[PDB]
């Protein structure tokens, strides 16, 4: 996150922090969807052209957690994957279309003050909030600066929506259905972004009808951090609900 | 549309404690509920 | 930078 802020304690439950058993260390951000149900970003697992391609085994979730670094003590909760699932028409190979994958924990965790779900929107939910100039939060541990350090807590940006017009033109990548971009406009002089290492995580509304906080987006990708004229993409999640109906349904909690 | 107790948090919602910029994102949404 | 888990 670039020129966000410090999270409050127990501000963003359902931060989840995929982290590599060996070397030991932060890959992405992902979310808690359920007690055994956790919501990333494909990319964060498989990504040939890096050559990465993570294994249940080659990981570890890290729950309810705040410091970026400390194991901490009497409030996270780590966990072992069961099984991942990535969606099949991922694209690795153009515009990471489809940026999603779910992980199944090995053993259902435990709701405190420090952890809990968030929602996924339905149809109307979708509909009334996804709008250009709505604003949603993103968090992260990820980058501070394009390139400059790294939080020792975890950060959080409020962006808006921005209309799929200016997201097209802001880039030669090709934009599909299933994203949407985000961030200020230079005009609008504000600032903020997410950036490398903060992939995975949740981009979240809070409803005014029912005041609950809903996962919309996924961050996926971008070019630099905090550029103008350039916006944050995200996967889009209501999109791609079918397919996480699906792998629930089949083979879950 | 998530969980069942979904997007409620304990430190915030459940106590009716509202975060330091949560606000922000209601009036964008043309002024919340 | 990390510390032990």
């Amino acid at each position: 996150i670039v020129e966000g802020s410090d999270a409050e304690i127990g501000m963003s439950p359902w931060q989840v922090m995929l982290f590599r058993k060996s070397p030991q260390e932060l890959l992405c951000g992902a979310s808690l969807i359920s007690d055994r149900w956790v919501l990333t970003a494909a990319h964060c697992l498989l990504y040939p052209p890096w050559d990465k391609n993570f294994t249940e085994n080659d990981l570890l979730v890290r729950i309810g957690k705040h410091s970026r670094t400390r194991y901490e003590r009497n409030i996270e909760k780590i966990s072992m994957l069961e099984k991942i699932y990535i969606h099949p028409r991922y694209n690795w190979r153009e515009n990471l279309d489809r940026d999603i994958a779910l992980m199944k924990l090995k053993k259902p965790v435990a709701f405190s003050d420090y952890i809990h779900p968030v929602c996924l929107p339905d149809r109307e939910t979708a509909a009334s909030l996804l709008q250009a100039g709505y604003k949603g939060r993103v968090t992260g541990w990820g980058n501070l600066k394009e390139t400059w350090g790294q939080p020792s807590v975890l950060q959080v940006v409020n962006l808006p929506i921005v209309e799929r017009p200016v997201c097209k033109d802001s880039t030669r990548i090709r934009i599909t259905d299933n994203m949407f971009c985000a961030g200020y406009k230079p005009d609008e002089g504000k600032r903020g972004d997410a950036c490398e290492g903060d992939s995975g995580g949740p981009f979240v509304m809070k409803s005014p009808f029912n005041n609950r906080w809903y996962q919309m987006g996924i961050v996926s990708w971008g070019e630099g951090c905090d550029r103008d004229g350039k916006y944050g993409f995200y996967t889009h999640v209501f999109r791609l609900k079918k397919w996480i109906q699906k792998v629930i349904d089949q083979f879950g909690e | 549309s998530g969980e069942a107790d979904c997007g409620l948090r304990p430190l915030f919602e459940k106590k009716s404690l509202e975060d330091k910029t949560e606000r922000e994102l209601l009036e964008s949404y043309i002024d919340g509920r | 930078d990390f510390e032990e888990i």
